[PDB]
DNA sequence: TTAAGCAATTCGTAATCATGGTCATAG
DNA sequence: CTATGACCATGATTACGAATTGC
């Protein structure tokens, strides 16, 4: 539709160009100037016009040590390795290889691992022609033959064998999404016939760009274009949709620049005839062939740099791949930058211990960049469901029907394309609000890789590529360890509590960035180890190395500095930067966010560190985690010494503080004294008198004042936070109990918070009593929602749970009659419910999914969640402030509160009729005992408070849809499972009618046919 | 049949005769009616040649638990 | 060709081991 | 018609894997 302004006037001999790229390509090329390899550039213009770059003349490479004969340092044995051997028997080590320009280089560099001293040695740089040559040649000078003249004989190993994108950014010094310039006399416009779809195509050579750093003026960010887009199927009853079967009905897009607060383009396709919507444009059709065409000429034309969504990629774009493949359509698949390329459906996998294993799809785009907002949110977030409805009542607050609003009128048809813009639209709004794409740019510009790797990869590219561009510096190599596999290492302690309840305050002391700042101080690197015997027969010891609790050497910082001291300072500094940042902030959503973009960058400096201890990875070092760890432990087991020893009834102090818990890098000590003002002040003069007994960065800082506090067991506490005196209390803190996991009931949850709050806020145990009674007596009752029971587990690996019975595996492989096509997958989230039966062996033969239950009415197990789900965390919690009594107390609530229980061969009822009195079956409907008559009057006046109250929650709920669906005069069409509103309406339409009927035992309280 | 069970479809989702998704088809041809607003004389002379068949005598989403 | 680490607590299922109610037949 | 231990049946203890969170 709306179209990029016009470039007017660039002359390359007096102009330059500057512009901000996006994607980088590698190209195989011929219409060489008179290498192979050609790279494309995509970027933006700091107006708003699209460049294509082509660079020209770069070519793989690797190194590899000069082995000390004769050969290596002899010419004639240098261009004799470029030179093949022409025998008949070295058709294994010429030919794959063969005829390619390697060449012969020698240059004057070092290895990486261990220190071995200041002085460099001779190794080979050997160039190849392609990209991919590397792989064999690796295959064919390793174990190939390199028997040739006898001038490299084997073996000599391959050093630094790295990515080809990687290499030209580690040379030329750019960074993702970086400003580049083409300086004047320097680039052809029209060297270039037009094989792109971009307004200005360069055509440069690889040594003439030059790259500004992003800082000062060249800190903005460009503005690009950002589509989002939605498509409607319409398919069977019970069965999910399949490309082979069911048309793809109406597509809707919305379009923004970025940086204007409101979007610029707003489009929706239907097939049907349809109504206007005001805002919007509307094209209808009559065939799918139209529509598929004009979707793929509008997204030509209007041409955008970003395509975000919300499982567009498992669900979106192969559907309209596979369905215009089946109608013929020839032209559709064509959807990238280059003219004359077409897209395709390819598998991939990703698996960690830190995300789990996801599998996923991934479609072809050349030049343009993909967003789904769903794997960014699966990336990041731990939630308890990845339903669009869910996320976005947590972050802002909200088939078959669809088959019959589109087969009828065109203002049903019309409210189906409001219903699907709303939903084009929430992802955009997401992506603005929760600060991604900033996020993205500056992860992207602290680290120096592409924008599609941090979608695609983990955190290892990152280390490597900050390592590598550390390494050109002092002219290292690195080697290539690999190893499977070595053992594990001793990790972190933790101290002994002293368990209970306590209710005099104690102060939080604990060291900030520990183990970057462990690696810091003391000189830890690859580059610097000292191996057991370089050591000897130096006998230098005092202040040129030093010695760890495991037991390596390490050399002092006069002698040489290591690598990763300086990446974890840069690393540091930014997130400083980023605190400093949100110290002056007032929105609390915003707040957070930033606290999502400091938590990130401290992720990124904790992981430099975990990738040395990686066995499985690309350059393991053990012993440098072991030296890590050993420090943490000797330096904690001295906080505690010093803190517990200093302050005490001889010094001169108060009370002699005793230390009631620490791990690993805080300490909780208990001071003494009620008052916490203070706490606060000796907490302070603690903190700062500790910290000057170490090197720098180490610092021990204060942080919190707890009162009271409740210690459970190791890594489960709770307590109530004070930051200040006169800010006088902030919120509580549960770490690690039954209120933050998810591997249970809300149910549960809700109970275990409502009870700290009663009982560590109002401190009334009573009311706490009352409470737990209350809920168990409503549980067995029989009027607690089924929100409250559902419980959600993870959908893991296959085989694992092939090893041993599980119920949401069991649920999950278990199909419905109604649909094989919709299940959950691997890496997904099952919820269930348990019913009741007589199957006590098994809890994995009582579950069953929430709309089935709902649907077909199974009636719930109310004696599994009272002592399988409740029972137990209770009892973690009330029995510290009491005894075992406390136990019986509880126990003898829920006595007192436990003989109140509400109640195929089903169809045949006799529905024998009731006294509402005394409970005596009897023969007639009235409602009263003949011994229990008289008092009537007060059996009437008793329950129609009852019908009085269902009356006023039928109201208030079914009129809350009519506002949360935006109508008053329509229809409410609204299943949605993760809405407590839906089957909490369905419920109280059956008590009414129930109770309704008990009243009509009584007669009628006068005439209606007057 | 399976022409007349389009045009029962077709009067379930005209907006000029009413917001029904919570009652009969033929209390609504009535209301209609009454209030006079154009009922056609068709979609009655369906629901008058046959019996109590929850098939004819029903609205379209009288399963589907809203 | 691809993947940052370790410590610790909780719950469910099958298997191992203890103990009583019938029973079957020798006295 | 009546003792004795062999036989079936039901409940208490231990072991180990899976899931998830704290540093
Ligand atoms: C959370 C986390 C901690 N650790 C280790 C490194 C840390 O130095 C040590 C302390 O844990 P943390 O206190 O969680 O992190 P931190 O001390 O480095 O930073 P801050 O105080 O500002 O929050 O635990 C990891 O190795 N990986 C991790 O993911
Ligand atoms: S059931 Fe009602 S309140 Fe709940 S999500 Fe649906 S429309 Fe909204
Ligand atoms: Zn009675």
């Amino acid at each position: 539709r709306w179209l990029r302004p016009t470039p007017p006037a660039l002359d390359p001999q007096t102009e330059p160009l500057i512009f901000q790229q996006l994607e980088i390509d590698h190209y195989v090329g011929p219409a060489q100037p008179v290498s192979v390899p050609v790279l494309r550039a995509f970027g933006v213009t700091d107006e708003g016009f699209s460049v294509c770059c082509h660079i020209h003349g770069f070519a793989p490479y690797f190194y590899t040590p000069a082995p000390p004969g004769f050969g290596p340092e002899h010419m004639g044995d240098l261009q004799r390795e470029l030179n093949l051997a022409i025998s008949r028997d070295s058709r294994g080590g010429r030919e794959l290889t063969g005829p390619a320009v390697l060449a012969v280089e020698l240059c004057s560099r070092e290895s990486m691992f261990g220190y071995h001293g200041h002085g460099p040695s001779p190794f080979l740089r050997i160039t190849v022609a392609l990209p991919r040559l590397v792989a064999p040649a690796r295959r064919l000078l390793e174990q190939g033959i390199r028997v040739a003249g006898l001038g490299t004989p084997s073996f000599a190993p391959y050093e630094a064998n790295v990515d080809f994108e990687i290499r030209f950014m580690v040379d030329t010094d750019i960074v993702g999404c970086n400003w580049l310039e083409l300086p004047a006399g320097k680039y052809a416009l029209r060297l270039k016939e037009k094989a792109t779809q971009c307004q200005l195509e360069a055509d440069v050579l690889w040594s003439d760009v030059v790259s500004h750093p992003p800082e000062g003026p060249w800190q903005r960010i460009a503005p690009l274009r950002v589509l989002s887009f939605d498509i409607e199927c319409a398919g069977r009853k019970g069965i999910f949709p399949e490309p082979e079967r069911d048309p793809v009905i109406q597509i809707c897009s919305l379009g923004l620049r970025w940086g204007e607060p409101e979007p610029f383009l707003r489009l929706a396709l239907t097939l049907r005839p349809c109504a206007p919507i005001l805002g919007a444009k509307v094209q209808s059709y009559e065939k799918e062939e139209d529509l598929l065409q004009a979707w793929s000429t509008f997204i030509r034309i209007m041409d955008p740099d970003v395509i975000t969504g919300y499982n567009i990629q498992n669900f979106d774009l192969p559907y309209l791949i596979s369905r215009a493949q089946t109608l013929k359509v020839q032209t559709f698949p064509f959807l990238g930058r280059v003219a004359g390329l077409c897209s395709n459906i390819r598998d991939s996998s990703f698996q960690s211990k830190q995300t789990g294993r996801r599998d996923t799809k991934v479609v072809s785009m050349v030049g343009r960049v993909q967003m789904d907002m769903l794997q960014v949110l699966l990336r990041e977030y731990k939630l308890r469901s990845y339903t669009l409805n869910a996320v976005s009542f947590h972050f802002l607050g909200e088939h078959s029907i669809i088959t019959d609003l589109q087969n009828g009128n065109d203002q049903t048809r019309r409210r189906l394309a409001v219903y699907c813009l709303k939903d084009a639209y929430l992802p955009l709004r997401l992506l603005e609000r929760l600060m991604v794409l900033v996020n993205a740019v500056e992860m992207a510009r602290v680290t120096g890789v592409p924008l599609s790797y941090l979608l695609s990869r983990g955190q290892q590219v990152k280390v490597v590529s900050q390592l590598l561009r550390q390494a050109m510096h002092e002219g290292l190599l690195m080697p290539v360890v690999k190893s499977e596999g070595g053992e594990d290492y001793t990790g972190a302690t933790v101290i002994e509590p002293l368990k209970g309840y306590y209710d005099v305050p104690i102060a939080t002391l604990d060291f900030s960035s520990l183990y970057p700042s462990i690696m810091m101080a003391h000189n830890l690197c690859y580059t610097t180890l000292l191996r057991p015997g370089t050591a000897q027969k130096l006998g230098l010891t005092e202040d040129q190395f030093i010695r760890t609790p495991t037991g390596d050497e390490f050399v002092k910082t006069s002698v040489r500095k290591g690598l990763l001291p300086q990446i974890l300072e840069n690393l540091l500094s930014a997130r400083k930067r980023a605190k400093a940042e949100l110290a002056k902030e007032t929105d609390p959503l915003r707040r957070q966010v930033l606290d999502g973009r400091q938590l990130a960058l401290k992720v990124s400096a904790n992981s430099v560190y975990g990738f040395t201890g990686a066995q499985v990875g690309k350059l393991p070092c053990l012993e440098i985690s072991q030296s890590v760890t050993g420090f943490g432990r000797q330096m904690i087991e001295k906080t505690k010494q010093l803190v517990e020893s200093k302050y005490t009834v001889e010094n001169g102090y108060s009370t002699s503080a005793k230390v009631v818990y620490g791990d690993t890098d805080s300490v909780m000590c208990r001071f003494g004294v009620s008052s916490v003002a203070e706490a606060m002040a000796l907490g302070r003069e603690a903190a700062d008198w500790v910290s000057g007994h170490f090197p720098s960065p180490i610092r021990l800082e204060f942080e919190k004042v707890y009162f009271p506090y409740l210690l459970i067991s190791k890594k489960r506490y709770a307590g109530l936070l004070f930051s200040s005196r006169p800010d006088a209390h902030d919120r509580m803190d549960c770490k690690g109990l039954e209120a933050v996991r998810r591997d249970n009931c809300p149910l549960v949850a809700n109970l275990v918070t409502a009870s700290l709050r009663r009982l560590l806020i109002d401190r009334d145990p009573e009311g706490a009593v009352a409470h737990a009674q209350d809920v168990i007596s409503d549980l067995l009752c029989n009027r607690i929602d089924i929100s409250q029971l559902v419980i959600t587990k993870e959908l893991t690996r296959a085989a694992s749970d092939y090893a041993g019975k599980q119920a949401h595996v069991e649920l999950a492989e278990r199909m419905r009659k109604r649909d094989p096509g919709s299940a959950p997958s691997l890496g997904d989230r099952v919820p269930y419910v348990i019913i009741s039966a007589a199957k006590g062996v098994a809890a994995y033969m009582k579950s069953e999914d929430p709309l089935f239950v709902l649907e077909h009415s199974l009636p719930i197990d109310t004696q599994y969640y009272l002592e399988q789900q409740l029972a137990k965390p209770l009892l973690r919690i009330f029995e510290p402030i009491l005894g075992e009594g406390r136990a019986e107390a509880v126990l003898l609530r829920g006595d007192h509160t436990r003989c109140k229980t509400v109640l195929g061969l089903l169809a045949f009822a006799k529905r024998r009729n009731c006294c509402i009195g005394c409970r005596t079956v009897l023969s007639h409907q009235g409602a009263v005992c003949e011994f229990c008559q008289p008092r009537e009057s007060e059996l009437y006046q008793k329950e129609v408070s009852h019908l009085n109250a269902l009356e006023e929650r039928f109201s208030r709920l079914w009129t809350q849809c009519q506002r949360c669906q935006g109508s008053l005069h329509e229809d409410v069409i609204c299943t949605s499972r993760d809405c407590p509103i839906f089957y909490m309406r369905k419920k109280v339409r059956k008590d009414l009618e129930d109770q309704e009927q008990l009243l009509r035992r009584f007669g009628p309280p006068g005439p209606e046919a007057w | 049949e399976e022409a007349e069970l389009e045009l029962l479809r077709q009067f379930d989702l005209a907006w000029q005769y009413g917001p029904c998704t919570g009652i009969t088809r033929l209390q609504r041809w009535c209301r209609a009616k009454q209030m006079g607003l154009e009922p056609p004389p068709e979609v009655w002379q369906v629901l008058k040649t046959h019996p109590g068949d929850p098939r004819f005598q029903c609205s379209l989403w009288h399963l589907y638990p809203l």
